Order: structure tokens, then C-alpha cells, then sequence
């Protein structure tokens, strides 16, 4: 995610599944290359305390004067009709300065954004058409006209550029958290179940205290968590054996 | 095109010695260069990327140098798996490659020890005759083979094949072949070639005549 | 354990076509460029084209262009090479190499996966057998010392034939010579070894020669006159 | 391939009614021996949906709006609704996603696809060897940028049947909400001949597909000398979710196990503001009613010229 050669185009946003692992965040946070992380519905101290329902990674390039624009609620036209966010984003923004990599003396065109859109999109769409936009009252068909636009265009990436018109590479990481069988986890090692004594209890990072008792309780497979009247967790599906 | 050049079309060296091999661009590239090295046959290796950047698990004593039009690769001290062929390569404008640059192992002289090979009776029953000089076990590469019949400098109708440099002991071997027609082969008494080589104080002659 | 595993070796008429097939393994197919590199017999390699395997665009260098055609099956991780009208300097080792996964620059090309290469030979000479003649110094009585002997074989077309001696129970001493390829077409390579003088009484050597695309199996035994 | 079959018979379009059917699971937490209330997108009680069926002669799959979202019930024997097209212009100008149930894996793709005007799958009818043949799958002709794909590992569907009613009761809510796609579902066995079954079912949540696709229209995928054939009996109904607060009621078990529609009717709507599926006699007070908006006005001083900001 981190390191792959050839990051997408902003327009055309790369998303990549995480399942099925363990993510030790405490590397990517510690790691001063990072230039922005910004996260927005947990402390990255608290990533590695903590297990995920589904996890993904969306990858691409921008120009550093574009990157304040990948925050959640923003506008301008990377926000409009590239990549929005959803008001309530849950994850974090992760962003580097990747001008040894996607600079190229006589400019690295490789790296489209969109220019044109009727209207802005919404929040984790990807819009790839290629139709030729209207600008003018006029429609307009074929390649070309007067007043009608390509609708995409090209970032003139060069190791000479001023600060914040160089490159930046983007990872967004984007998850649900604490409600539902999780398949991405910190590195906490696991204990023995304790029952019928009073305990400190950490389920997939619900943390808590109380006696821990079998139930009677029968969980359909899409269920993690048990809930109560006043929105406590009264019952839990162990997740070693599924009990 | 960017057209490419290395500077050693070759370069004997010996174990524990430093190699330098310099890649020069008809252009400016900056750092857009990567080296290969191809072991005798197999498909090439990837070692230096980005003029300087050292690939994962490849020995530590291998280096890369230099920016713009001129660039160098290294070896600190050559180790005997390290032979074969190296090459530059760009990537400012469509992937081209370098000329290459042979590695070999730098020996001390040996002479050849030359033999020569009459056409069996099997091969002049067929109506064609050809009659082989092997050089065995010598070191500087360049041996130098004429071929004479009745004391006349022949030309164009022989051919040599040479060995890939021998792992064991670092030597090299070759053979010549004349070809004539089985009418051309009889009309002749006296059959030599002779070996002219920096291994030798002077060059040496074998010959034979037809029957014994 | 990446890998790219190719079609075996090709053999062909001049103006004729020829398709190099690239099965790849152990990555995502769609994630980076596949190149296509050759490398003619005693020569330097030489870049032809890259397909992206995700969008199926295409590059080629000039000398190329025209020629060759890029093509692949996502379905098989398949990538292909297919070059028209042959002409007998594309007699080469053909390469497919993977792009570089991590860490380069995002133009760059590089060549970090290389598949085991696919020989074309472009030739008129149709396929033969080799014919195997005796080697020896002169008479048995003008020999001294070590001794040298072989085998020649002459004038056989599909490539690599593979010489033994003694069915491989003797290897100290010996040569196979690269095979020169002759003004008729027809390949050429002389094999050879070096024993005592004292041993050709006691045994004899004979060379083992297999031809594969004749299915020529041939034994010549090498006696001194 | 692709091919335009034209035996059918002109019908108006049928309908009928949804009782209390198409509510689902609304979060993956579980309750029990509890009321709770939910406002998200649910299909309306007693609302009215659009009825399509093949039989003989009939073979109603034509492209229909998505919005808010979709509740589809097929009703059934024989495995003759197979899948569904869902997009905005469905001819490669944009991109569009593909679910269809093929005879031995699902396969799920998310492409700029150039959709066949009438998509549709076909099978070799008992011939000779007693056993019906999947050969026949003319839904698009090119596929070009598959930004998602998935394919089920695989199986093997009974491609036969012949009985005097439905035995199969399969039911589906699609939502399409900031870049995800949410596939809810129930089967339930049934005997009946022609209507969408009375009774009440919660949908479990089964999928969660990250397609980042608008989604505009939709259009279902049915089974089947390009021309002349017989469709198989089958009926699939079709109704749009609105966002709409419910009153679940959770059982002992933990099941959702009956409903109020919290805007059905003013009953409903008292059951829904006491917290109780039963209203004791009385006057009970409820949401204030208010007139909105019939259209906008703007006002501004008429004013031509610009201000210079430039000077
Ligand atoms: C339903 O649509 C499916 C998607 O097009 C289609 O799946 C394809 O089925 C074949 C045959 O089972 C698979 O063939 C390969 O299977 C494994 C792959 O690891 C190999 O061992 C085999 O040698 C062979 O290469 C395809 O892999 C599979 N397609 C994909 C993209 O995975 C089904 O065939 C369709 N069903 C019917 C009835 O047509
Ligand atoms: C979706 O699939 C499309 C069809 O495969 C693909 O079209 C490709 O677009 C690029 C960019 O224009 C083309 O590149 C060539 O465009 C013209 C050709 O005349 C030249 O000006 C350019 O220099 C360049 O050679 C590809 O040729 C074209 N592919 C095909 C087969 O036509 C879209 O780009 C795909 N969408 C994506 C990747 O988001
Ligand atoms: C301030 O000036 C910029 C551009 O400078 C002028 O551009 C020409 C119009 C001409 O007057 C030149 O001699 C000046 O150098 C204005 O920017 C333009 O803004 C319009 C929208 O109003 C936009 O369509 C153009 O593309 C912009 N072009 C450039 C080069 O910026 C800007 O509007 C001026 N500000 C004010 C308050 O007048
Ligand atoms: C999803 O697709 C629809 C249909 O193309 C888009 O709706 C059109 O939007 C433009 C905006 O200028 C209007 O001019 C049209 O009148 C709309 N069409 C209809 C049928 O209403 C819609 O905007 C797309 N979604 C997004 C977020 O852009
Ligand atoms: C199937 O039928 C439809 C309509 O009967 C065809 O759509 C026409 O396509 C042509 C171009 O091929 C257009 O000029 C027409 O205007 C279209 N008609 C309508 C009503 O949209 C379609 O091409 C046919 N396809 C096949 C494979 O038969
Ligand atoms: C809750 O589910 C259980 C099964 O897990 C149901 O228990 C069965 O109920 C019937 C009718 O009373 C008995 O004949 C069975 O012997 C019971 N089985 C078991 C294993 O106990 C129970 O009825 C369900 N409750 C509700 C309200 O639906
Ligand atoms: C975890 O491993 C234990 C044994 O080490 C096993 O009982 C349990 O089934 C495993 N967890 C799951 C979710 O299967
Ligand atoms: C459903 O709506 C149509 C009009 O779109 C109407 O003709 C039909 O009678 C309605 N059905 C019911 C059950 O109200
Ligand atoms: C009959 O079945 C076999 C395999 O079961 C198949 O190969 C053949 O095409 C079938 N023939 C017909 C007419 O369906």
C-alpha cells in the first residue's frame, strides 16, 4: 500500500480490501515520512488497542496544495469530482511528499485529475467517464468544439516545481469500528477466558469490566455484540471459540 | 534514440580485485539508469537501480555512481560468482540498453596445447573432408590459428568455436575447422595449421599428410 | 514465489509468424507492466515493447512497431507476444520481465521478474539429424603423453543437440564447443577430451550423441588407427 | 452474443400489494424481548409494487428506476430469476454492476460494460439426455475497466422443475449509500400459484460490495432458432424504499418477529409514539401537523453591474 511503484491517478482513486491480518499501526505513525496523518474517529496511539469489521486503503497523487481538500465536508474541484469524503469519515488521511517518485524532468503527465463534472459526487464514488463536458448553453457531440472541454486533465509534475505544487502521494484508511465481527486486529496478544469471576474484559477492543457467564443466547453469524436497553453491551461472541 | 556505450567491451580481473565499468548516455538521463548482470546462460539479474539504489538481497559489494551523461558500477572486491555479462540500461525515453561489459577471471599466461584431427574414412565417404585444429587449456583469450596446405595461407574456409571460460581453473579452449570437397582435400600433400599466442615464445606448427 | 513461466522453444520459415506465450504466477497479473526483451546468439539485449496488463495498452520500439503485437488473457494471467514476417536476424532468446512491484519510481520500466526465455530460430533449413564422425591425433604410434580424441557432429538443423561420453560415465577432461552455425544453415559442434596414453589399451571411449528434434540417438565409438 | 427475442404478448403492467414484508435486520447488534425504533430506508407497509411474471408467451424484464433503494421478491420454482444489471446508462459511457447466479457460481463484476437492449440467460431443455444445459448467457458484449470482481466458489443448481405452484419465497433489499452496495436477504418455503405471499420476514444482511458506482436504473437477468422458445413460470415483484421510521419488535429469541410502520395510518403511528404494539382506550396527543412548502421565492434588489473588485 505504502510502497508499490505506480500510485493511481486522483480521478480514477485506487481502493485496496484489508482482511484476515494483523495491522501494527505503530510503524506507519511513528514513521516521520509522513507529512500528514490526520485521523478523525480514533487516536492513532490507540489503532494498535483495537480491531476493525472491514478495512480499506484508497491510494492516489495530488498536488501538496490540493491535500487539504481530502479532509471529511471540504470543497474545491479535487473535493467536487475526484474524491469526497463522507461527513462523518471514520479513519485516518495518511499523505507524503512524493517528488523522488512521481516528478520527471520534463513532467510526469501520467498523473490525471478531473477538470469538469456537472455536479459534485458523492462521498466514496469514483467517477472515470471520459464524455466531452459542456461548458456553454450549446450541446456539443464528437471529439471537440467551441465552448466543450476534455474532462480530464494532466499534472505537470517536475523536481523543479515551487513548495506545494510538487507531488504527494495519498493513503486514505477508512473503517467500521467496535460494532460487528472484526477480521482486522492490533497486535494484542490474547489471555484465557475467565469465567464466573469479576474482570477487566477486552473483546476486539470493546473494553469493559464485569462478570463473564455462558449464555443461553444464540447469535446469528452476522452478530458480534449484544446490546441493552441503555445501549450497554450485555452479551459477547468470544472470538477464539465462537461461544 | 538515447544510444548508450560502455567503456570495457570487456574486463579481465582477478579474485579480491576491484572492477569499475562506466556507462556513458549520448543525453543528459540525470539518474534514470538501472544495471544487469547476466550470469553464462541465464535470463539477466537487476543490481543497481536508479544509478545508486542497491536491490533487496543482492551483495553488499556491488555499487553504482554518477548522474547526468556519465555513470559507474562497481564491484569493491570480485568474488568468482560475480562473472558474466553486465549491462547499462536508461529509462528517460523507451528502455535501451548498453553494449554490455564481459567479466572474466585474470590468470596468469598458459600455452595451448595444440592438436589436429585428420577427416575420418566415414566423413570422405560422405564427399566432403574437414580437418579440425584444438587449442586445450590456455588463458589470454586471443590465440590467433592459420591454416596452410602444400605451405599456402588459407582463408574464409574455416571457422572457430570457443569455450565459455572454464569454472575449474579459469582457462580457455578453442578448435578450428577447414572444410574442403573430398576433391579438394586429395590434390594436397601437406596439411597444418599453425598456433601464433601470447602463451608461446614463438608460434608452433602442426601437420600431417595423407595415410599415416 | 513470483514467476513467469514461457512457451518452449519456437521454430520457424522466414516471412512466417511467431507466438511467445508468458503464463504469469504469484502476484496480482493487472499490478505492473510486463516487457518483452530479446537477445540475438553472442549479442546484447534489446527492449521490444511492454503491455500494461490491467488497461491492455501497448508501447513499442520504433524498429518494432508494425511488427510485433502485444495481447493478453487476464482469465489465465497469460500475457503474448506474437511477431510477423520473421527475417533471420529474429533468430533470438525471447524474454518476458515483470515491472518492479515496490520501490521505484513511477516511470522507470526497470526489469526485476524475468521468465526463463523462449529461443525462436528463423531459418529456410528444414529439421536433420546430425551425422557423428571420429576424432584422433594421427596414428596410434605418433600419440605421447596425454592424449586428445573427440567427436564431430555435422550438419544437423533443430538446434540443441547434447553430447556425453562413455553414457556419462567420463566427464574429467571434457569439451562441447558452442555450435557454429554453417553457410548452409545446417549447425556444427565439435566434442573432445583429453586421457593418458597408457589407457587406450585398457578401455574405450565412445561419444553418445541425442538429437531431440530428429529423435537422433547416435553412438560413435573413437579408436586411434 | 447478443439477441432481441420478439414472441412476446402485450400485458399492461400488473401490481399488488407488499402486506408487511421487506424489513430488515437495521444494524448487526443483537437484541432481544425488546421495541426498538429505526428511521432508515424501508419499504412502506401495504405499499404498491410493480408485478412482472414469465410464463407459456410472457417475459417482463425490462429496465426500472433504483432510488432510495430497491425491495425485489421473486417468487418461485425452476431457478428462473437469475441476477440483476444496475447503472445509469448501461453502454460502457459509465461504469455498471453485474450480479448474476449463473448455473454453477455467482459472479459479481463491476465494469463499464456495453449491456445487450434485452440481457437475459438461456438453457438446453431436457434433451435427450434427460438433463437441462446452461449454454446461453447473452447479457453484454464488452467489459472493459473491472475496477471490482468477484466469483462464488462453486456448485452445481438443479436447471429442472415442473409443479402446479411456487415452492420458493426469495427475497432481496439493495441500498446503494456513500461508495457501498448492501445486499440484504430471506428465502422462505411457500405453496402458492399467483401472488406475492401475506406474512411478515426480516432480511439478514449477506454482503457489503465497496462498488463506488452510481446507480440510476436497474434491470433483472431470467433464464430461457436465436428466436422461439419457452420462458419457464416465474413472478418477481418490485417496490422503492422511502426513509421511514419503524417500530421492530425483537422476541425472546432475539428475532425481529413483527413490525409497526411508524406513518402507515394514525393508529400506527400512536403504537409507534407509546413504545407498544397494543393501544389502550383513549385520547392520545401525536406529532404536530404543518403545511410545507408549495415553491421558493428569491427577492434581491434588481441590480445589473458588477462590483470592481479588480480596481
Ligand atoms: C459462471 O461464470 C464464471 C465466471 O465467468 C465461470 O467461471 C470459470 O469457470 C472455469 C471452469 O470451472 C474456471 O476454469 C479454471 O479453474 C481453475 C482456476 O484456478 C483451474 O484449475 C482450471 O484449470 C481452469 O483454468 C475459471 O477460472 C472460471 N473463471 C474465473 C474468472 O475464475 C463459470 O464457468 C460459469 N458457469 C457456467 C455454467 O458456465
Ligand atoms: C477504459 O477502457 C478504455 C478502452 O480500453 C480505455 O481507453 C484508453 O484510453 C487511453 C487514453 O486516451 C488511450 O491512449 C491513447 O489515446 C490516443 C489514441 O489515439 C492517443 O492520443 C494517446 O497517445 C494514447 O495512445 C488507449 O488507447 C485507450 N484504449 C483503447 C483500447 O482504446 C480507458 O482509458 C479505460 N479507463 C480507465 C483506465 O480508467
Ligand atoms: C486580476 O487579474 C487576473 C488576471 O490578470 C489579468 O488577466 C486578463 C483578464 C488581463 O486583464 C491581463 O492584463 C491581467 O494580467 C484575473 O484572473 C482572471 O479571472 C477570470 C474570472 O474573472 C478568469 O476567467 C481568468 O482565467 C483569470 N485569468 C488570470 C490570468 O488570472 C482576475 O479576475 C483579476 N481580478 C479582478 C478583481 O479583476
Ligand atoms: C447519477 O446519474 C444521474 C443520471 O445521469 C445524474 O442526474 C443528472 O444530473 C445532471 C446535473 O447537471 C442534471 O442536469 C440531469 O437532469 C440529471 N438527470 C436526471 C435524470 O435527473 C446524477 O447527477 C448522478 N449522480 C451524481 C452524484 O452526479
Ligand atoms: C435490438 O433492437 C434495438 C431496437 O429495436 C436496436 O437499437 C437500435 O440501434 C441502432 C444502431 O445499431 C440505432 O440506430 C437505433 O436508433 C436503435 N433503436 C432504438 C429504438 O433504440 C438494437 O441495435 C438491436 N440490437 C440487436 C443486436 O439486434
Ligand atoms: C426460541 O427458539 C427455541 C429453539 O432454539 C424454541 O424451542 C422449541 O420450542 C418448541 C415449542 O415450544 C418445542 O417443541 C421444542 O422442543 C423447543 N426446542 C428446544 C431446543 O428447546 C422456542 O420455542 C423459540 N421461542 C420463540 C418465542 O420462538
Ligand atoms: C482459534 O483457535 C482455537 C484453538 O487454538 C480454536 O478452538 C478456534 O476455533 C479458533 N478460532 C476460530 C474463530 O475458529
Ligand atoms: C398501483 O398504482 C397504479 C398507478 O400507478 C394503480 O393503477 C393501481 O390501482 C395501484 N394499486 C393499488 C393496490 O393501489
Ligand atoms: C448431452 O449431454 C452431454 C454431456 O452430458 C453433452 O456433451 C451433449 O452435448 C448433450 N447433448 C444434448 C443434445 O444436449
Amino acid at each position: 500500500v505504502f510502497n508499490a511503484t505506480r500510485f493511481a491517478s486522483v480521478y480514477a482513486w485506487n481502493r485496496k480490501r484489508i482482511s484476515n491480518c494483523v495491522a501494527d499501526y505503530s510503524v506507519l505513525y511513528n514513521s516521520a515520512s509522513f507529512s500528514t496523518f490526520k485521523c478523525y474517529g480514533v487516536s492513532p496511539t490507540k489503532l494498535n488497542d483495537l480491531c476493525f469489521t472491514n478495512v480499506y486503503a484508497d491510494s492516489f497523487v495530488i498536488r501538496g496544495d490540493e491535500v487539504r481538500q481530502i479532509a471529511p465536508g471540504q470543497t474545491g474541484k479535487i473535493a467536487d469530482y475526484n474524491y469526497k469524503l463522507p461527513d462523518d469519515f471514520t479513519g485516518c488521511v495518511i499523505a507524503w511528499n512524493s517528488n523522488n517518485l512521481d516528478s520527471k524532468v520534463g513532467g510526469n503527465y501520467n498523473y490525471l485529475y478531473r477538470l469538469f463534472r456537472k455536479s459534485n459526487l458523492k462521498p466514496f464514488e469514483r467517477d472515470i467517464s471520459t464524455e466531452i463536458y459542456q461548458a456553454g448553453s450549446t450541446p456539443c457531440n464528437g471529439v471537440e468544439g467551441f465552448n466543450c472541454y476534455f474532462p480530464l486533465q494532466s499534472y505537470g509534475f517536475q523536481p523543479t516545481n515551487g513548495v506545494g505544487y510538487q507531488p504527494y502521494r495519498v493513503v486514505v484508511l477508512s473503517f467500521e469500528l467496535l460494532h460487528a465481527p472484526a477480521t482486522v486486529c492490533g497486535p494484542k496478544k490474547s489471555t484465557n477466558l475467565v469465567k464466573n469471576k469479576c474482570v477487566n474484559f477486552n473483546f476486539n477492543g470493546l473494553t469493559g469490566t464485569g462478570v463473564l457467564t455462558e449464555s443461553n443466547k444464540k447469535f446469528l453469524p452476522f452478530q458480534q455484540f449484544g446490546r441493552d436497553i441503555a445501549d450497554t453491551t450485555d452479551a459477547v461472541r468470544d472470538p477464539q471459540t465462537l461461544e | 534514440d538515447i544510444q548508450m556505450t560502455q567503456s570495457p567491451s570487456s574486463l579481465s580481473a582477478s579474485v579480491g580485485d576491484r572492477v569499475t565499468i562506466t556507462c556513458q548516455a549520448s543525453q543528459d538521463i540525470s539518474d534514470y539508469l538501472n544495471w544487469y548482470q547476466q550470469q553464462p546462460g541465464k535470463a539477466p539479474k537487476l543490481l543497481i537501480y536508479d544509478a545508486s539504489n542497491l536491490e533487496t538481497g543482492v551483495p553488499s559489494r556491488f555499487s553504482g555512481s554518477g548522474s547526468g551523461t556519465d555513470f559507474t558500477f562497481t564491484i569493491s572486491s570480485l568474488q568468482p560468482e560475480d562473472i558474466g555479462t553486465y549491462y547499462c540500461q536508461q529509462y528517460d525515453n523507451l528502455p535501451t540498453f548498453g553494449g554490455g561489459t564481459k567479466l572474466e577471471i585474470k590468470r596468469t599466461v598458459a600455452a595451448p596445447s595444440v592438436f589436429i584431427f585428420p577427416p575420418s574414412d566415414e566423413q570422405l565417404k560422405s564427399g566432403t573432408a574437414s580437418v579440425v585444429c584444438l587449442l586445450n587449456n590456455f588463458y589470454p583469450r586471443e590465440a590467433k590459428v592459420q591454416w596452410k596446405v602444400d605451405n599456402a595461407l588459407q582463408s574464409g574456409n574455416s571457422q572457430e568455436s570457443v569455450t565459455e571460460q572454464d569454472s575449474k581453473d579459469s582457462t580457455y579452449s578453442l578448435s578450428s575447422t577447414l572444410t574442403l570437397s573430398k576433391a579438394d582435400y586429395e590434390k594436397h600433400k601437406v596439411y597444418a595449421c599453425e598456433v601464433t599466442h601470447q602463451g608461446l615464445s614463438s608460434p608452433v606448427t602442426k601437420s600431417f599428410n595423407r595415410g599415416e | 514465489q513470483v514467476q513467469l513461466v514461457q512457451s518452449g522453444a519456437e521454430v520457424k520459415k522466414p516471412g512466417a509468424s511467431v507466438k511467445v506465450s508468458c503464463k504469469a504466477s504469484g502476484y496480482t497479473f493487472t499490478g505492473t507492466y510486463i516487457h518483452w526483451v530479446r537477445q540475438a546468439p553472442g549479442q546484447g539485449l534489446e527492449w521490444m515493447g511492454w503491455i500494461n496488463p490491467n488497461s491492455g495498452g501497448t508501447n513499442f520500439a520504433q524498429i518494432f512497431q508494425g511488427r510485433v503485437t502485444l495481447t493478453r488473457d487476464t482469465s489465465i494471467s497469460t500475457a503474448y507476444m506474437d511477431l510477423n514476417r520473421l527475417k533471420s536476424d529474429d533468430t533470438a532468446v525471447y524474454y518476458c520481465a515483470r515491472d518492479r512491484v515496490l520501490y521505484g519510481r513511477s516511470f522507470g520500466w526497470y526489469f526485476d521478474v524475468w521468465g526463463a526465455g523462449t529461443t525462436v530460430t528463423v531459418s529456410s533449413a528444414s529439421t536433420k539429424g546430425p551425422s557423428v564422425f571420429p576424432l584422433a591425433p594421427c596414428s596410434r604410434s605418433t600419440s605421447e603423453s596425454t592424449a586428445a580424441l573427440g567427436c564431430l557432429v555435422k550438419d544437423y538443423f533443430p538446434e540443441p543437440v547434447t553430447v556425453s561420453w562413455n553414457s556419462g560415465a567420463l566427464t574429467s577432461g571434457v569439451h562441447t564447443f558452442p555450435a557454429v552455425l554453417q553457410s548452409s544453415g545446417l549447425y556444427s559442434l565439435s566434442s573432445v577430451v583429453t586421457v593418458p596414453s597408457s589407457s587406450l589399451g585398457t578401455k574405450t571411449y565412445t561419444c553418445n550423441v541425442d538429437h531431440k528434434p530428429s529423435n537422433t540417438k547416435v553412438d560413435k565409438r573413437v579408436e586411434s588407427k | 452474443q447478443c439477441v432481441n427475442l420478439t414472441t412476446r404478448t402485450q400485458l399492461p403492467p400488473a401490481y399488488t400489494n407488499s402486506f408487511t414484508r421487506g424489513v430488515y435486520y437495521p444494524d448487526k447488534v443483537f437484541r432481544s424481548s425488546v421495541l426498538h425504533s429505526t428511521q432508515d430506508l424501508f419499504l412502506p407497509f401495504f405499499s404498491n409494487v410493480t408485478w412482472f411474471h414469465a410464463i407459456h408467451k410472457r417475459f417482463d424484464n425490462p429496465v426500472l428506476p433504483f432510488n432510495d433503494g430497491v425491495y425485489f421478491a421473486s417468487t418461485e420454482k425452476s431457478n428462473i430469476i437469475r441476477g440483476w444489471i444496475f447503472g445509469t446508462t448501461l453502454d460502457s459511457k459509465t461504469q455498471s454492476l453485474l450480479i448474476v447466479n449463473n448455473a454453477t457460481n455467482v459472479v459479481i463484476k463491476v465494469c463499464e460494460f456495453q449491456f445487450c437492449n434485452d440481457p437475459f440467460l438461456g438453457v438446453y431443455y431436457h434433451k435427450n439426455n434427460k438433463s437441462w444445459m446452461e449454454s446461453e448467457f447473452r447479457v453484454y458484449s464488452s467489459a472493459n475497466n473491472c475496477t471490482f470482481e468477484y466469483v462464488s466458489q462453486p456448485f452445481l443448481m438443479d436447471l429442472e422443475g415442473k409443479q402446479g405452484n411456487f415452492k420458493n419465497l426469495r427475497e432481496f433489499v439493495f441500498k446503494n449509500i456513500d461508495g457501498y452496495f448492501k445486499i440484504y436477504s430471506k428465502h422462505t418455503p411457500i405453496n402458492l400459484v399467483r401472488d406475492l405471499p401475506q406474512g411478515f420476514s426480516a432480511l439478514e444482511p449477506l454482503v457489503d460490495l465497496p462498488i463506488g458506482i452510481n446507480i440510476t436504473r436497474f434491470q433483472t437477468l431470467l433464464a430461457l432458432s436465436s428466436s422461439g422458445w419457452t420462458a419457464g413460470a416465474a413472478a418477481y415483484y418490485v417496490g422503492y424504499l422511502q426513509p421511514r421510521t419503524f417500530l421492530l419488535k425483537y422476541n425472546e429469541n432475539g428475532t425481529i418477529t413483527d413490525a409497526v410502520d411508524c406513518a402507515l395510518d394514525p393508529l400506527s403511528e400512536t403504537k409507534c409514539t407509546l413504545k407498544s404494539f397494543t393501544v389502550e382506550k383513549g385520547i392520545y396527543q401525536t406529532s404536530n401537523f404543518r403545511v410545507q412548502p408549495t415553491e421558493s421565492i428569491v427577492r434581491f434588489p434588481n441590480i445589473t453591474n458588477l462590483c470592481p473588485f479588480g480596481e
